[PDB]
């Protein structure tokens, strides 16, 4: 058996030897050096651009401007307003204005300096409030007030629900913008073949299909002339879930130069690409009954979204979509505003749009619980979904729910009953719940295709090749797909060779975003494996003169149930299956049923709709040094309901990575702008946690067994991130008695709260 | 201007004409073609370019190639014996101290330096030695486990 | 390839040859390059040549002298200093400060000379060529205006080196060599409180060694504050040395770093002869505040940086007192 | 063609097909004379 | 060197009514391509 | 004539790039002669 | 022993430390990584390694790398302008002067030398210039046609 076995990732050997080739490692001796000229202004009109002197420099092969990129792009079909190279105006400092391809780095740098751009500088807006003022310039003509999207929804009778409450409290929380800091720098290698008018790209993307679509659209080139390959990828965490400007620019330069262009990006430029979690202000209002039952919820979320639309519409809907599906809440009112600002566009980052409002809800729920004299773990148990299946007011369908077990498990593992409220001054414990979808059940592009497709090939040699368009970004999708297919087939994992993410070879996949891969590609892989197993059982039965129903496949042996016959080896069955057939190729697909795609009557409900949710409960132990105000997270105990852990080893690592990223946002990470200038553009002043202050993290796996997931599986990588923020928020309150209203809980913020406490 | 650079790299004698201003990182990746050593930042902040110079860790992006003349330099490509993984490499693979794999060559070289100097490190000594190596995937937990596992394996060998 | 100017790299075998190499225009000393190379890569400097000091025989030795003093060559690594048994036992503040610098891999090569002579820092300075040129550069390099203190009478970049204050309270001496020969000064005198001309080394001069005297009745410690627990420069750092006579302060030396354009001694004579109590600690905080000039050259705020600088000065002295 | 590809993807996704060819038995020589398979073929290229 | 990748592309494109440029040929890699008996006795154009 | 043989001892797999007109026959004989399962062998013919 | 070798290769300045006994063929293929230049024999019999040195053909397998110091060396990789074929390359492709492609780089370099020296060669002059280049696939007929086509196309422009 392969499912449920702790399994090192199938591509780990190449990672530990340095043999794995990431985009910037790919050899291409004829490659030119690509460089982008970025706007030094946060907001400005482009009056003129003269590239004549740059083009005349020996060694410069091509220079491009926005005059050559008349088609904009955006990850959402309804909001494509970013041009590969700027047209008419720039909207953030770093916005691409021109690009060059040269024989070497020093020549490319000189060329950028020779390009003359005449700008008409405009006032820039750093905050949602400044951008929404009546006299502000509209960044985009179709949104005069700079509000990209507003959400105003009410589920149930909210006024009557609050009237039924015994206690009502409201508080505002603010959350700094954060960045993914995947360790690999952005890069694209673009090979344009002018003889055939074809383009091949190797790029740092989690969404090769989206890259294929946007490169074809933006270069006005038929999709059949483009091939997209994702080589090994050094993470992404959401950053690379939209086609990015540098990928399209590399393609544009390669075509202009009629050759190959390698466009590498610096770490500063990777921070400029951004697409991270937006600065968000959340007003949270909760009404409770005296016994702790939730009576009502009303929240407001305002996001500073940066300069272009991107994922914005989706992100702002997520601020309210996952207020549902965790606790039973009688009525919910949600109002939200996504506002353009003259800063790098925000986007999707692990937990996409649900982290900040989840943190705010958990923190106020705990605070109100204290006021009612109810333990923070108990107030969550009191409010769990009353029965399963459960359909939320947002039309989500919860078919598996491991929250009760997650809570009991972390309560026991952390010694919560024993220790909560009995720690030394300066130390504390906190608990929180969080959850996330196992893939958005509705694709972004309506094409009527299956939601995942996997192909298997088996020939005379007996090796099975599994072809998938899915992007393994370090999470292990190539191992996952192999495990589930091998389990169905009764073969060893070593018999499966995975070819992935190369558009000329592998079936299209929608991308590694919203934790959809295990659920969808896992089910498609099972589907393909069942098709192949059917073909082999048919051949074995014939060779064994038995009926197909009586054939059992045990560890690469096809036996006749009950019989004594030794049966046939897998290789003997392959040989039999080749007769009158030759090479076997099968296809498996998976499509989320319509009942899991929301309710058309609730506008935008597809966002937040999914086949199932991963749930996590976590307890965090932390201490606070009152002299410096420094908060130290010592340990986290986290129980995650992943439906069925296909690879427990990877589930543990994914959960530790998710909790840890939340710890970075909770304690030290934050971007900083000064009149449009990025101040945090390096990994010294953007404080990704080091191993020294990072907590130990103990993971407990809960298996609720989802009825529709592959072998019962749900996602295992995003549902645990958000809970860390409110859990450590509570630990800090127990340690030193202050209640933070702004993340990160860095020493500067803690010392201000301590000084105010003492002043009062 | 180029000058002669002599050193031992991954067990082999090298004698190359190298620009005086060339960083060790660029010499390894571009002159020799050893792409295991990575670049994760714009200078000295991430540890992804960590290599060994006379058994001690060194940041290849913040070292001039000419500064290692006459020394023993080792990159991740040197650890395996032909295709067989070293115990440290096997531990990172088996314990999942590596996910995306990008910080792994630097993390493993820093770990190799630690184990050559302190064969049986405490958890705190492991954290102290890897303090400048950033990883965004793992939350570090299993990286510590990989180093402990490797230390034990090397000791009973 | 990462862009650098096309400089020559000299690798002298003796201090005399290093000094002669430094006579040329646009020529800079080079230690392990952990501070200098990241700055040159960002375009902060356009040298014609670098003079590598790491190949100089004998420049990295740590030894004890007749009197029981410590002598450290400018080339000794921070790792060797932090791990040296004699230093940890007799001059723990220096081992503490050396170990607090950057990360362990930087310390494996970073030199004492380079740590003392590291460049000052400011968020308008430690930025790329694209970033700075887009902002019109600044008074410290290629511009004419200071963006932190608009008056622009000087550069106010902050000195964040950890080792300097520890050596200053330990009353260390600096041995300097140059075209005029050898000279020695109290380590505190190696610094000038000016962001863009922060060292008192002249053209062609190099820090060759540091000598620390026997401690006598002095105890000393160094405390650093940073948000992460490794790699970060000090947001504020304070070293102190104490002589205690019964229940009174017989001697006291306090040095701060991460607060001004130079690491500085705080005049604390007012505390001598008195007790170490709450009133004395508040007096000390006010003296540290007066010497400090916390400005927004950092991404972290001035309010916090100043508050913790005062808080840890009291904590480090209280630690020495209670021991 | 591209409009038809889009239509064909509906309810299908990636299309994979297989084609095969096998020489009919009459072109494999005399089934009872094993050596006659050498020289048997579907057809001959002739040259003058 | 005889042109079997071109030959296979030509005949498939003719049947489909498409340009030769629309066909990308992947050949002779056992992990990806169907087994072929070999380029011997001039069998490839006729059989493949 | 030339052969590049990559043997992966961690997985006990062999990948060959070789100067052959008959990659299927090579696959069969390498498996038989090395007494190695054919499923552990990959044969690729690059340009020839 | 190694010594400094400076030359211009495919339009770029090279300054490398190269063994005194290194053949130009091995320097191109292994030191620089330009695999277009081929080895078809054990020494001077086939022309597959033909490259240009100061516009004239030279057998890279029978020339020491150090003998081309200070000269202009060109291999097949230098003829195209980025990805755009030269007229000579386009003619070999379009007229089928190349089948398996193995003798092609040497055949094209010998042809390039000929056309630089004699822009409108007769059939006899084409055969005379290619006399030492062996091809086993074509019977030479279409190679001659390729050179004639390229010559006429270069005379246009
Ligand atoms: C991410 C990061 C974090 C860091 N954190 C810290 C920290 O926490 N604390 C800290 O103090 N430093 C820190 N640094 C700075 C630097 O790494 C250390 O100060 C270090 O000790 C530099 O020594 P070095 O030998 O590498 O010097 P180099 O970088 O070689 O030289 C630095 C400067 O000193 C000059 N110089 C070198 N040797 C001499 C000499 N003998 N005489 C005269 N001039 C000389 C050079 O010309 C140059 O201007 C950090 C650097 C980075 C990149
Ligand atoms: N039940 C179960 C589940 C799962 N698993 C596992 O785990 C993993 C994961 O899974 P999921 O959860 O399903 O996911 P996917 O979809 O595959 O993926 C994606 C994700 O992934 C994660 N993770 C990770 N890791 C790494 N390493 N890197 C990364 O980058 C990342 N990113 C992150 C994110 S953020 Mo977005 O994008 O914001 O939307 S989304 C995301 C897989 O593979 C495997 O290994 C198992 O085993 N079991
Ligand atoms: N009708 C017709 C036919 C054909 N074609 C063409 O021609 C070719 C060929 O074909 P064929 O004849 O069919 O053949 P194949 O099978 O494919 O192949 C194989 C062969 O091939 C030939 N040729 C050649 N070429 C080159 N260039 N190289 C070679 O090597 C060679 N080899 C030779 C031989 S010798 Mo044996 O092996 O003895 O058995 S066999 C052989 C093809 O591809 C195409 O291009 C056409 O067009 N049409
Ligand atoms: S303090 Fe002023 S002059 Fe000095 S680096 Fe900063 S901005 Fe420039
Ligand atoms: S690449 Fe980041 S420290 Fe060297
Ligand atoms: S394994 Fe991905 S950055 Fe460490
Ligand atoms: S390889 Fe045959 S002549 Fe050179
Ligand atoms: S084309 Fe094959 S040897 Fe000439
Ligand atoms: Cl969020
Ligand atoms: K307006
Ligand atoms: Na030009």
């Amino acid at each position: 058996g392969t499912v449920g076995v702790r399994t090192p990732l199938v591509d780990g050997v190449e990672k530990v030897t340095g043999k794995a080739k990431y985009t910037a490692d790919i050899a291409a001796p004829d490659a030119l050096v690509g460089r982008i000229l970025r706007s030094p202004h946060a907001h400005a009109r482009i009056l003129a651009i003269d590239t004549s002197a740059a083009e005349a420099l020996e060694g410069v092969i091509a220079v491009c401007t926005g005059a050559e990129t008349p088609v904009p792009f955006g990850v959402l079909p309804i909001a494509e307003n970013e041009y590969p190279l700027a047209r008419d105006k720039v909207r953030y400092r770093g916005d691409p204005v021109a690009a060059v391809a040269a024989i070497d780095e020093v020549t490319a740098e000189k060329a950028l300096a020779l390009i003359k751009v005449d700008y008409e500088v405009l006032p820039a807006y750093m905050t949602p409030k400044a951008a929404m003022k009546a006299g502000a310039i509209a960044l985009h003509d179709d949104k005069p007030n700079n509000i990209l999207r507003e959400v105003h929804a009410e589920f149930g009778d909210v006024a009557a629900a609050f009237a039924e409450a015994d206690l009502i409290r409201e508080k505002t929380y603010t959350f700094a913008e954060v960045n993914h800091v995947h360790m690999e720098l952005n890069a694209t290698l673009a090979e344009y073949d002018p003889v055939r008018d074809m383009l091949t790209l190797n790029t740092t993307t989690q969404v090769p299909y989206y890259v294929h679509l946007k490169v074809a659209a933006c270069l006005q080139m038929d999709s059949a002339r483009i091939r997209v390959i994702k080589p090994f990828l050094g993470g992404g965490f959401g950053a690379r879930t939209e086609a990015l400007h540098f990928e399209i620019i590399a393609g544009l330069l390669a075509r202009k130069a009629k050759g190959t262009v390698r466009l590498l990006q610096t770490r500063e430029e990777t921070f400029i690409a951004h697409r991270g979690r937006p600065w968000t202000e959340v007003k949270m209002k909760i009404g409770l009954k005296k016994d702790g039952k939730i009576a009502a919820l009303a929240l407001e979320a305002t996001q500073a979204g940066g300069a272009y639309a991107g994922y914005g519409i989706i992100t702002i809907l997520y601020t309210g979509a996952l207020m549902h599906g965790l606790y039973h809440i009688p009525a919910i009112k949600h109002d939200a505003w996504r506002v353009y600002t003259n800063t790098p566009p925000c986007g999707a980052m692990r937990g996409h749009g649900t982290v900040d409002t989840r943190a705010a809800f958990e923190a106020l729920l705990t605070e109100m619980g204290e006021e009612l004299g109810i333990d923070s773990l108990k107030i969550r148990q009191i409010n769990m979904l009353p029965q399963i299946p459960y359909v939320t007011m947002y039309a989500q369908r919860v078919m598996s729910y491991g929250v009760p077990e997650c809570l009991e498990k972390v309560k026991a593992a952390s010694g919560w009953e024993e220790r909560k409220g009995k720690l030394p001054k300066g130390r504390g414990l906190g608990i929180a719940l969080s959850h996330f979808v196992s893939g958005t059940s509705t694709p972004k592009h309506w094409t009527g295709e299956p939601h995942a497709t996997v192909n298997l090939k088996l020939d005379f040699d007996g090796g099975i090749t599994l072809l998938t368009g899915a992007a393994d970004i370090g999470q292990g999708s190539n191992t996952m797909a192999s495990q589930v297919a091998a389990e169905v087939l009764g073969v060893r994992l070593s018999r499966i060779r995975v070819i992935s993410a190369d558009s000329a070879l592998t079936p299209k996949d929608n991308g590694s975003y919203s934790s959809r891969v295990t659920f969808m590609v896992g089910n498609a892989s099972i589907s393909a494996a069942e098709e192949l197993k059917g073909v082999l059982v048919k051949a074995a039965a014939k060779k064994l003169d038995a009926r197909e129903e009586d054939i059992e496949v045990i560890d690469e042996m096809f036996m006749v149930s009950g019989s004594q016959d030794p049966g046939l080896s897998f290789q003997e069955v392959v040989k039999a299956a080749m007769v009158d057939s030759g090479t076997i190729t099968v296809k498996g697909t998976y499509t989320c049923p319509t009942e899991f795609q929301g309710d058309k009557k609730i506008r935008g409900s597809a966002i937040g709709a999914t086949m199932g949710f991963c749930y996590a409960a976590q307890v965090v132990e932390a201490s606070v040094d009152e002299i410096t105000g420094k908060v130290t997270a010592h340990k986290v105990w986290v129980a995650v309901d992943v439906g069925k852990a296909l690879n427990p080893l990877a589930v543990e690592g994914q959960t530790q990575g998710g909790v840890w990223m939340g710890m970075g946002q909770a304690l030290s990470e934050e971007t900083v702008y000064d009149n449009g200038r990025m101040v945090h553009g390096n990994i010294l002043d953007y404080r990704v946690p080091t191993i020294v202050e990072s907590p130990d993290i103990e993971v407990i796996i809960v298996e609720s067994m989802d009825p529709n997931g592959p072998f019962g599986a749900k996602e295992a990588s995003e549902g645990m991130l958000a809970g860390f923020l409110p859990a450590i928020h509570e630990a800090v309150y127990e340690a030193v008695g202050v209640r933070a209203t702004d993340f990160p809980l860095s020493p500067d913020r803690i010392t201000e709260l301590l000084d105010a406490k003492e002043a009062a | 201007m180029k000058n002669i650079l002599r050193l031992t790299l991954n067990g082999r004698a090298r004698e190359d004409l190298v620009p005086d201003n060339m960083l060790l990182l660029d010499y390894l990746r571009e002159t020799v073609g050893l792409t295991g050593t990575k670049q994760g930042c714009d200078g000295g902040e991430c540890g992804a370019c960590t290599v060994l110079v006379d058994d001690r860790p060194r940041l290849a992006c913040s070292t001039l190639a000419h500064q290692v003349a006459g020394k023993k330099v080792e990159t991740v490509e040197s650890l395996a014996t032909q295709g067989t993984l070293s115990k440290l490499q096997a531990a990172f693979h088996e314990k999942l101290g590596t996910q995306c794999g990008f910080c792994t060559p630097g993390m493993i070289m820093a770990s190799e330096a630690l184990l050559r100097k302190n064969p049986s490190p405490s958890r705190d000594e492991i954290k102290a030695a890897l303090a400048g190596n950033l990883c965004r995937c793992t939350g570090y937990v299993k990286i510590i486990k990989s180093v402990e596992t490797a230390a034990a394996a090397r000791l009973c060998e | 390839m990462n862009i650098l100017t096309d400089f020559r790299t000299h690798r002298p075998a003796t201090l005399a040859d290093a000094v002669n190499a430094l006579a040329a225009e646009a020529t800079l000393p080079l230690g392990a390059g952990t501070d200098l190379l990241p700055n040159l890569r960002r375009g902060l400097g356009h040298p014609a040549a670098l003079v590598d000091l790491t190949g100089i025989d004998g420049l990295a030795t740590i030894s004890t002298l007749a009197d029981g003093s410590l002598r450290i060559g400018a080339g000794a690594t921070l790792e060797a200093i932090a791990e040296h048994d004699a230093i940890r036992t007799t001059w723990p503040a220096l081992a503490q400060a050396a170990e607090s610098v950057a990360g362990p891999t930087h310390r494996a090569a970073a030199t004492l000379g380079g740590n003392l002579c590291q460049d000052t820092r400011c968020t308008f300075y430690n930025q790329s060529e694209w970033w700075r040129s887009g902002n019109g550069y600044c008074l410290k390099y290629k511009g004419d205006k200071c963006h932190v203190i608009v008056k622009s009478d000087r550069c106010y970049a902050t000195y964040h080196g950890d080792v300097a204050p520890a050596l200053m309270v330990l009353d260390a001496r600096a041995e300097i060599v140059g075209p005029a020969g050898k000279r020695t000064v109290p380590v505190a005198q190696l610094f000038r409180e000016s962001g863009a001309e922060h060292l008192t080394l002249e053209k062609g001069e190099l820090l060759a060694a540091i000598e620390v005297p026997p401690t006598g009745a002095w105890s000393a410690a160094y405390s650093k504050v940073r948000i992460r627990d490794a790699v970060d420069f000090p947001l504020a750092g304070v070293a102190a040395a104490l002589q205690r006579d019964g229940d009174r302060i017989a001697g006291l030396r306090v040095a701060i770093t991460g607060s001004n354009s130079a690491p500085l001694m705080v005049p604390v004579d007012a505390l001598l002869g008195g007790n170490w109590d709450d009133a004395a600690a508040e007096t000390l905080a006010q003296l540290v505040r007066k010497t400090s000039n916390v400005l927004r050259t950092t991404i972290t705020g001035v309010k916090y940086r100043r508050r913790v600088l005062l808080a840890i000065s009291r904590k480090v002295v209280d630690q020495l007192w209670e021991a």
